[PDB]
């Protein structure tokens, strides 16, 4: 998914 | 970023770390007091750091300096991801030399085959993970958006592209997110979401930045 940590 | 190689102490001068305790998203420097990043790297607390190539070490160049506020695009939406973009303000004006810069808007989008650079401080391992000290490259290729409307059935949106391999080894992954798509010195995307990482016939999604130059100049001039 996004990808951030950890959306 | 999986399948990258090490950029170079600050070849990339645009490059941002968001920092709140820990490194969590990238970001692009576009004037010396706006940052580009993407809509769900948003929280409070958020430090903005400049100049950086090794994240855990303080070795010369960098700038810590405090967001004074975050503007999520109004119409975010958590669920599609569509207009994941955001722009902060620095509490205080950052010092542009040559380890830090500004990075151009682009006036016009960019086209399927143009070759473009992502960097960020993100996952390189696809299966598994192993956060890097120093900050990664890969040179990707915009899709056309015929293959990426195939790869996401009913996910891309008009304010998305896809870039990378559809062979897969080389994406951006967790931790990349709110970096920069570079091509031809203009920042045409930001990282944004995926399916896995460098996983085959799933490349990256990244938010179209060509389709917010108009909201940007006039939410900065605003602000
Ligand atoms: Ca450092």
């Amino acid at each position: 998914x996004t990808r951030e940590l950890y959306v | 970023i999986v399948g990258g190689y090490t950029c170079g102490a600050n070849t990339v001068p645009y490059q941002v770390s968001l920092n709140s305790g820990y490194h969590f998203c990238g970001g692009s420097l576009i004037n010396s007091q706006w940052v580009v990043s993407a809509a769900h790297c948003y929280k409070s607390g958020i430090q903005v750091r400049l100049g950086e190539d090794n994240i855990n070490v303080v070795e010369g160049n960098e700038q810590f300096i405090s967001a004074s506020k975050s503007i999520v695009h109004p119409s975010y939406n958590s669920n599609t991801l569509n207009n994941d973009i955001m722009l902060i303000k620095l509490k205080s004006a950052a010092s542009l030399n040559s380890r830090v810069a500004s990075i151009s808007l682009p006036t016009s989008c960019a086209s399927a085959g143009t070759q473009c650079l992502i960097s960020g401080w993100g996952n390189t391992k696809s299966s598994g993970t192993s956060y890097p000290d120093v900050l990664k490259c890969l040179k990707a290729p915009i899709l056309s958006d015929s293959s990426c409307k195939s790869a996401y059935p009913g996910q891309i949106t008009s304010n998305m592209f896809c870039a990378g391999y559809l062979e897969g080894g080389k994406d951006s992954c967790q931790g990349d997110s709110g970096g920069p798509v570079v091509c031809s010195g203009k920042l045409q995307g930001i990282v944004s979401w995926g399916s896995g990482c460098a996983q085959k016939n799933k490349p990256g999604v990244y938010t179209k930045v060509c389709n917010y130059v108009s909201w940007i100049k006039q939410t900065i001039a605003s602000n």
